[PDB]
């Protein structure tokens, strides 16, 4: 085929878990884990 | 015969009791 | 911040502080030796850690010892 | 421990740990804490073969 | 001093070594 | 505090960073008899001048290169300041004016053990406790 | 016992010395490989028997170790005869060959000679005279 | 002056860009942060334990639901042999055309990856039939690893974390991990298999609500309780039965036919059935030796300061000082550690050894790549898991030995002479690599040469003598089991070895990897196979031993475990430490796996195309091993996307040529040191410094970093680029040419 499709059920959720968690979530999540690397002690 | 579509949503959602578990006890060992 | 102790097998050659690029070392008077001096850091928060002053003590297993610790901004040689 | 006798070595942290050396020089002041240098025939490591000792920790062999 | 127990366990690993090379040369079976 | 004229030096690429205007900066002070020239540790080459002369440093490590080139041109006067940037110059080197490599009397036996490095205390002497085993306070 | 025919009625093995040069490599050397055990695709095996090969095996034991500690004894006697003439350090860069030939010959008849220092404790140095770390 | 590493207060205050890799592996170092006793320091362990065995049931949990839902068990199940398994579906958004059709293998209707962990033969075996039966038992793994993050954030709780003398009762924990741990687990999967697992395995279904009615046996509850244990082994599974039907199956449960089914070619699941039965009941005994408080039993403590033996005067067990060896081993927690890693990567090796020669599993046999991908994958643990064993040796001399407590016993005795140690390992190493490598290259000259017969090739006769005491008749030894007039096979006493016409069945079929035929070519890697086990000792216990000193610097044990070097005095120093005797040793555990793992191969990929005859012909010279096995079978691996196509091996033809990047890369952090990169780095931070436009600026200065951490990314990399290669041409060279 020309196109990546799933037999399996629910095969729509392979389609937004991919997106989510390898390049939209993780920019958000490469942020939290600055934000207490670099986080300051008084 | 494959799993149905629902038996994929009831796993997520079952998967939520050791998502959230695993940050009580990730945050008891103090991060 | 590194930590340069000096124990009593010193014979007071002064090589250690000709030795030092940091001027960490520094002889002060003693009874132990011909020279009557055995070498002090006063200075070890300018320790710079290269142990150039551990190649120069010519007493065997040496006096001087410098024990690399917890490592700072001048203790790491950083202009920038 | 006269100049010039051979002697054996009794201090563990050291390269000549029962190693037998030639007696150089015994000070007599009594104030030093490692009077008796002993000249041993093989260097330590890239350099000397004299070293200061004691006379605790020193064992005569003739 | 003469070896006792050090003997007596080296040639008892050594008699083993030898039973096993009875069976190898086929003289015993 | 601290004055003088700057070396003749055309500039360079290896000298004082952001860091020497924000969390310290050292100064070497000579005087020299003579229109002579060196070599910077900041790479190249400088004229020093025939009074009181001056040059800012980003770390103290090149202060005492210099230092040590400056007792080959018989030149062994040199002071070395510490410049803090609200403007406090603390003296450094030579502390009590005297060189470190010659004995003076009042100076502490600072960080010494009394006894041989070889019997320094297992690690398993100080489990669990604040002290590294070259602290040791038995002998 | 084993499977390992010998190389004259091994039917692998004659196909070598069948189709085969002559020069000096594949006629005389192969016909004196034919006493040896070879295998199913024709190339003559060690092994370890009995009595058929007891001393076939235990020749090039006792001719390699006898001059193995050949070298190794009079590497020896040549190492304790320049540190009694305390002179040590300069004679093993420059070999005094009259003597290391003298601790040669001193060395063919070496296990007749190793064990007049076994039951003396002269081949051995003890342990309070041997430099160790601290341990 | 930052907040983390929030467990180390002197490096929090770091100024650089060390601050951030040093608080990552020193963040499960726990004897080394701020502010910890020692009772804080066993409930840390403990609470991890129980955050670590969440990941090992949520991992396993997902090779579950992925095998249920993107898997095809269904469809496996029916044609185990001509058809490949399914781990799980691909979802990469930027593939071509070519690579969807490519990637849709196995009759499936997307693309997909084929399962190379055999995980299906071993849910075929043990009594699972449906998807849903996977299904309820990955949502089951998923609620079982919830109750032990639970109880792992209960035992930090102030009112049920454990007391230090709880973690220190060593013999009470004996007591139950032998008797409960591996005795009632074993006593249970022994009921899994007679319940479930056996009756399956002959037609029947037998599921929750199925097997409180019917009974696994026809003489069922009885037999046990009187004494007439015999029944359950009357008729076993005949020579004609097929798996996981009724016809040709048997009623016995408990039988010792031995050798393998003649269907599946694996072990009975009747024989496996009664093994795990006599583990429990012999484990279950050994777990009532040790004394808890009902007053009877053995104490650990008297057992090593014990000098009488029936009146004489021993020195302890052995006639050896064993005195103050309980608080030696009960205080370390390294000293625990390092047992219990070489004790794991025995048991690692020897799940290796075993699985391809006697199988478990119904056709792994016949799947030669999930049989080729685990043996690979046990033997690199199993290294791992003996380089481990050494490095915590090496912690444990440097941490927690002190010689006054431990004065005069078998652990002082050790360092006594362990100038000895080091100086019989090298000579052992010295030995197997002149006349290993010596052996070779004359080998290789000689077939070079023209003259292949005049190979020096000793015949493995002390391993021919082994499977001839075993039962292969091959070679002709004829004594003691090859020998059938001999006290050994008939046991004339007795004549009770009803496992051993099963057995000689098995090891005298020659289509099994049960004690393969042993030339020429085998006595010869058994020594570069010795040669890499002792020489990685060699730098292991040298590194171990020599972790207080030596004489080039007598205070190892003042700088720690991993320094960089002591300066370039007396010589120079650099891989002093004992860190970097436990890191020339894994180039070294990782060779010696690239020669048992290419002997296995080698020796398995010639049994599989039939060409017996190559591998025990050219195996002998070091061309051979270059020419037939690595050049030859890596001609389909690099085909996989020519520029004429693309197949299914495009992403194992990737991930070869990604490990040679990676083993490449490793070389930068290898050859090239520090203060290459220190002067670099100074570099390009003065041109961010005078440059406009550029608004960013480093919260902490770069650095190159450090010297002892260099050594472990370039170490991450030559161990990732020699697994990514490898574990891509083992793959790629079975799967296409079987
Ligand atoms: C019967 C009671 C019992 C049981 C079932 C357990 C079970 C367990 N304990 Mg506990 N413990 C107990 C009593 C018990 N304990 C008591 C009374 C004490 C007080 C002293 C402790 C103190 C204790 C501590 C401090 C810790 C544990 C831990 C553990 C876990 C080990 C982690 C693991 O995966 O194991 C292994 C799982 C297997 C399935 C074993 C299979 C693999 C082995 C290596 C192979 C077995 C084959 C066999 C050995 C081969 C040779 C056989 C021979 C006959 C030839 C485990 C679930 C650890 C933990 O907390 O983890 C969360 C740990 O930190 N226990
Ligand atoms: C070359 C030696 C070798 C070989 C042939 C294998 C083979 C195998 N491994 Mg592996 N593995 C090895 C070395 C090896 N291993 C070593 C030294 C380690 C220790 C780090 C691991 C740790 C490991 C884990 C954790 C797992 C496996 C698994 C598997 C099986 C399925 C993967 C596959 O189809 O093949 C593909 C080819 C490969 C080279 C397999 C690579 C798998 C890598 C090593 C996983 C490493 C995890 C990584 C460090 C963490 C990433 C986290 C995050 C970035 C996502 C397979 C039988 C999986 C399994 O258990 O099956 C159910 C699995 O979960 N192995
Ligand atoms: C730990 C075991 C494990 C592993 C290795 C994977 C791996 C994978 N899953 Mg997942 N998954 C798991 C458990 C696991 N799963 C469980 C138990 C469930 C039931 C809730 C799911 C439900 C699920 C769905 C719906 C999908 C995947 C998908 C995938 C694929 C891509 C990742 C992704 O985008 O989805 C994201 C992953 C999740 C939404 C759930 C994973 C979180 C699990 C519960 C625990 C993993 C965390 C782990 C313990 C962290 C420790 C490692 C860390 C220390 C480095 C990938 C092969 C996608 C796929 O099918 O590809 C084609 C897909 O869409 N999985
Ligand atoms: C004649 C001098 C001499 C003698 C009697 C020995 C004797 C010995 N050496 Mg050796 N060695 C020598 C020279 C010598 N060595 C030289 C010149 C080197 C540097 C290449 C070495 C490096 C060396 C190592 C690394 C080891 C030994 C070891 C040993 C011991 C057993 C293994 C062996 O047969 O040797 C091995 C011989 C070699 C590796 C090569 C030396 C032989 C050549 C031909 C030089 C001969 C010198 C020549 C006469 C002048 C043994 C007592 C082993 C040990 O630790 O003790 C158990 C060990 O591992 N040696
Ligand atoms: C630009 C290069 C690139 C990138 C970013 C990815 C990214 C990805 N690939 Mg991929 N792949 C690539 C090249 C690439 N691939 C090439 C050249 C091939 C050979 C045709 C493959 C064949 C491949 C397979 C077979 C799989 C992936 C999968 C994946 C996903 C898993 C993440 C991971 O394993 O790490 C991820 C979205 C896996 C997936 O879909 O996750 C569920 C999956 O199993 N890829
Ligand atoms: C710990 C493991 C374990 C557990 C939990 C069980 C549990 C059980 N067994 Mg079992 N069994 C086991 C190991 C185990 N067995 C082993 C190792 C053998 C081989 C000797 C057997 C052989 C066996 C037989 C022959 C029978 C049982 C039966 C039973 C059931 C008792 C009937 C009842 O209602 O109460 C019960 C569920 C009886 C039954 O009728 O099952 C419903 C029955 O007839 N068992
Ligand atoms: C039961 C198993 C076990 C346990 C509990 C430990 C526990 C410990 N080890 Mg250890 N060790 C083990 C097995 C184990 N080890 C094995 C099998 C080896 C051989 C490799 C070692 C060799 C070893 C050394 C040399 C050292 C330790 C150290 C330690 C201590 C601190 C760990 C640490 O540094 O922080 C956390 C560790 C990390 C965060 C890991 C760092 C990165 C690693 C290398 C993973 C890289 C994988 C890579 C990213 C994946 C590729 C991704 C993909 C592209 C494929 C700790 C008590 C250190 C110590 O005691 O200091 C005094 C120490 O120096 N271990
Ligand atoms: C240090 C030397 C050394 C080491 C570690 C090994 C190790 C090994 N050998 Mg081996 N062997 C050696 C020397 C050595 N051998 C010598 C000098 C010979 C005569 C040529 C042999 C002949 C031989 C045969 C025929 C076989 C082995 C085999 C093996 C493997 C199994 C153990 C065994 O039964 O045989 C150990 C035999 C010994 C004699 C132990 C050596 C004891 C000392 C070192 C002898 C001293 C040298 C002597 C004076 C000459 C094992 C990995 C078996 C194998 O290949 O498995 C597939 C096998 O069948 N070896
Ligand atoms: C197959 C792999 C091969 C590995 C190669 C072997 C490497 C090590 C070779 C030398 C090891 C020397 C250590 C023992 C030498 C040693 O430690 O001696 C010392 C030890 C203690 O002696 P005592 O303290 O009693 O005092 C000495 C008096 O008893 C003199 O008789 O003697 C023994 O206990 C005998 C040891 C035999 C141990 C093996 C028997 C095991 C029984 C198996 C059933
Ligand atoms: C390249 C190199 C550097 C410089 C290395 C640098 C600057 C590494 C930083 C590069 C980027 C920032 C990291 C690469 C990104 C990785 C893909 C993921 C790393 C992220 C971690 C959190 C794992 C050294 O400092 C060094 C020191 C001693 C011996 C050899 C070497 C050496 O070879
Ligand atoms: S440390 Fe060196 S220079 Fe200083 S007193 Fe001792 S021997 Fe002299
Ligand atoms: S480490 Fe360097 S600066 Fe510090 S005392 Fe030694 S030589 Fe001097
Ligand atoms: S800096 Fe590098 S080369 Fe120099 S002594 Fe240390 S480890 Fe060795």
């Amino acid at each position: 085929m020309t196109q990546l499709t799933g037999d399996y059920a629910a095969s729509w959720l392979p389609w937004i878990m991919i997106p989510l968690v390898f390049y939209i979530l993780p920019f958000p999540v490469f942020a939290i884990l600055f934000l207490w690397i670099q986080k300051e002690a008084s | 015969m494959s799993i149905s579509d629902t038996q994929v949503y009831i796993a997520l959602v079952v998967a939520l009791v050791p998502g959230f578990l695993a940050w009580r006890l990730a945050t008891e060992l103090y991060k | 911040s590194h930590t340069v102790k000096i124990y009593d097998t010193c014979i007071g050659c002064t090589q250690c502080v000709r030795a030092c690029p940091t001027d960490v070392l520094e002889m002060v008077p003693w009874d132990g030796c011909r020279a009557g001096q055995i070498a002090s850091s006063p200075r070890t928060e300018d320790c710079v850690g290269c142990k150039r002053c551990e190649t120069a003590c010519p007493t065997d297993f040496l006096s001087i010892r410098v024990y690399l610790g917890a490592e700072t901004t001048r203790s790491m040689g950083l202009a920038y | 421990v006269q100049r010039g006798s051979k002697v054996r070595i009794l201090r563990p942290e050291s390269y000549w740990f029962q190693d037998v050396g030639t007696v150089a020089s015994i000070e007599q002041g009594g104030t030093s804490r490692y009077p008796v240098i002993v000249r041993f025939d093989k260097v330590n490591y890239a350099g000397v073969n004299t070293n200061n000792f004691a006379q605790d920790e020193l064992v005569e062999v003739e | 001093p003469p070896y006792t127990f050090r003997t007596a366990w080296a040639l008892l690993l050594l008699a083993i070594n030898f039973i096993v090379a009875a069976y190898y040369f086929h003289i015993i079976e | 505090t601290l004055s003088g004229q700057t070396p003749i030096f055309g500039g360079s690429t290896g000298g004082l960073l952001k860091k020497a205007e924000v969390e310290e900066k050292y100064a070497i002070t000579w005087t020299s008899p003579k229109e002579q020239v060196f070599e910077m540790p900041t790479g190249g080459a400088a004229i020093m001048r025939q009074g009181q002369n001056l040059l800012y440093l980003a770390r103290k490590e090149q202060c005492i290169a210099l230092g040590g080139q400056l007792r080959k041109f018989k030149i062994t006067d040199y002071k070395i300041y510490r410049i803090y940037p609200n403007g406090e110059t603390v003296y450094i080197h030579p502390a009590d004016g005297v060189f470190p490599e010659k004995v003076n009397q009042g100076r502490e036996k600072v960080r010494y053990n009394d006894r041989r490095i070889g019997q320094n205390p297992s690690p398993s002497k100080v489990k669990f406790s604040g002290i590294a085993t070259y602290d040791a306070p038995n002998s | 016992n084993t499977t390992l025919v010998p190389c004259y009625k091994s039917p692998a093995f004659v196909e070598r010395m069948k189709n085969a040069p002559d020069s000096y490599y594949t006629t005389k050397p192969l016909k004196a490989y034919s006493q040896l055990l070879c295998g199913e695709d024709g190339l003559p095996r060690i092994a370890l028997d009995r009595l058929s090969l007891a001393v076939d095996v235990a020749i090039p034991i006792a001719i390699f170790l006898y001059t193995a500690g050949f070298i190794g004894w009079s590497g020896r006697s040549y190492l304790q005869a320049i540190k009694k003439q305390d002179k040590a350090e300069e004679k093993e860069v420059f070999i005094d060959v009259p003597l290391f030939i003298s601790c040669m010959v001193m060395a063919l008849f070496w296990p007749m000679a190793v064990i007049k220092e076994l039951l003396a404790g002269e081949l051995v140095a003890k342990d309070e005279e041997i430099p160790i770390s601290v341990r | 002056a930052t907040k983390f590493p929030k467990f180390s207060q002197d490096l929090a205050n770091d100024p650089t860009t060390r601050r951030i890799f040093y608080a990552i592996a020193t963040a499960h170092d726990f004897e080394s942060h701020d502010g910890m006793t020692e009772e804080n320091l066993y409930q840390r362990i403990f609470a991890s334990h129980f955050g670590h065995l969440a990941i090992i049931f949520l991992w396993a949990s997902g090779i579950l639901f992925h095998v249920a839902w993107q898997g095809n068990f269904e469809v496996w199940i029916k044609d185990p042999v001509h058809v490949r398994p399914i781990a799980h579906a691909i979802w990469d958004a930027q593939f071509g055309p070519g690579a969807i059709k490519a990637f849709t293998q196995a009759g499936a209707r997307n693309p997909v990856d084929i399962c190379y962990s055999g995980v299906y033969h071993w849910w075929y075996t043990i009594g699972l039939r449906t998807n849903t039966e996977l299904y309820v038992g990955a949502l089951f793994l998923i609620l079982l690893a919830a109750v032990f993050l639970f109880a792992g954030w209960l035992h930090l709780q102030p009112r049920y974390r454990p007391n230090l003398g709880w973690f220190k009762n060593s013999e009470a924990r004996l007591n139950h991990h032998l008797a409960g741990l591996f005795g009632v687990s074993s006593l249970a999967w022994a009921g899994h298999l007679v319940h479930v697992a056996i009756p399956e395995s002959r037609g029947q279904h037998v599921g929750w609500d199925n097997f409180l009615s019917t009974p696994p046996h026809p003489a069922g509850l009885w037999a046990f309780f009187t004494g007439n244990w015999g029944a359950y082994a009357q008729n076993p599974d005949t020579a004609e039965h097929v798996f996981s039907t009724s016809q040709g199956a048997g009623t016995a449960i408990l039988t010792f036919l031995g050798g393998f089914h003649p269907q599946t070619q694996s072990l009975w699941l009747t024989d496996m059935a009664h093994h795990h039965l006599a583990i429990a009941v012999v484990l279950i005994i050994a777990g009532h030796m040790y004394r808890t408080n009902w007053r009877i039993g053995h104490s650990i403590k008297e057992m090593m300061d014990s000098k009488t033996f029936f009146g004489r005067k021993v020195e302890g067990p052995f006639n050896l000082p064993h005195q103050g060896l309980y608080e030696t081993v009960n205080n370390s927690l390294h000293f625990q550690l390092s047992l219990a890693l070489a004790c794991l990567g025995v048991a690692s090796s020897l799940t290796a050894q075993h699985m391809y020669s006697m199988p478990p599993y119904a056709f792994i046999a016949k799947d030669f790549t999930t049989m080729a991908a685990l043996y690979t994958h046990h033997q690199y643990i199993a290294g791992f898991l003996m380089v481990g064993a050494f490095s915590h040796a090496a912690i444990f001399w440097i941490k927690d030995y002190d010689p006054e407590q431990n004065k005069g016993n078998v652990l002082e005795r050790v360092l006594k002479h362990k100038e000895a140690i080091i100086a019989h390992l090298s000579w052992v190493s010295l030995f197997l690599g002149f006349h290993t490598l010596g052996l070779y290259v004359h080998n290789d000259v000689e077939v070079a040469f023209g003259a292949a017969d005049k190979q020096i090739l000793i015949e493995p006769v002390f391993a021919q003598f082994i499977q001839s005491a075993n039962g292969k008749i091959l070679y002709g030894f004829h004594t003691l089991l090859s020998n059938p007039d001999s006290i050994a096979f008939t046991a004339w006493p007795n004549h009770a070895n009803v496992w051993l016409p099963g057995w000689l069945d098995a090891i005298n079929n020659g289509t099994n990897s049960l004690f393969l035929t042993i030339g020429p070519g085998d006595f010869y890697v058994h020594h570069a196979i010795a040669l890499g086990l002792h020489v990685t000792t060699l730098i292991l216990v040298k590194g171990a031993l020599d972790a207080r000193g030596s004489k080039l610097m007598p205070d190892k044990k003042d700088f720690g475990y991993a320094f960089p070097c002591d300066g370039p005095g007396r010589g120079g120093t650099c891989d002093i430490s004992a860190w970097d005797a436990s890191y020339l040793a894994v180039f070294w555990m990782l060779n010696t796996l690239g020669w048992v793992t290419f002997y296995w191969h080698w020796k398995h990929l010639s049994i599989w195309q039939g060409n017996v005859a190559q591998f025990n012909e050219s195996s002998t010279y070091l061309m051979g091993w270059f020419r037939d096995y690595l050049w030859a079978n890596s001609a389909q691996l690099i085909n996989g996307y020519n520029p004429y196509g693309t197949n299914n091996l495009a992403v194992w033809a990737w991930m070869f040529l990604f490990g040679h990047l990676a083993w490449a890369v490793s070389f930068m952090f290898l050859i090239t040191w520090r203060g290459y990169w220190q002067e670099l780095i100074e570099t390009l931070a003065w041109a961010h410094e005078q440059t406009p436009l550029s608004f960013g600026y480093w919260r902490d200065k770069p650095v190159a970093l450090s010297i002892v951490q260099a050594r472990l990314v370039g170490l991450t990399h030559f161990t990732v680029g020699y697994i990514a290669t490898y574990g891509a041409f083992l793959i790629a060279s079975t799967a296409s040419k079987f």
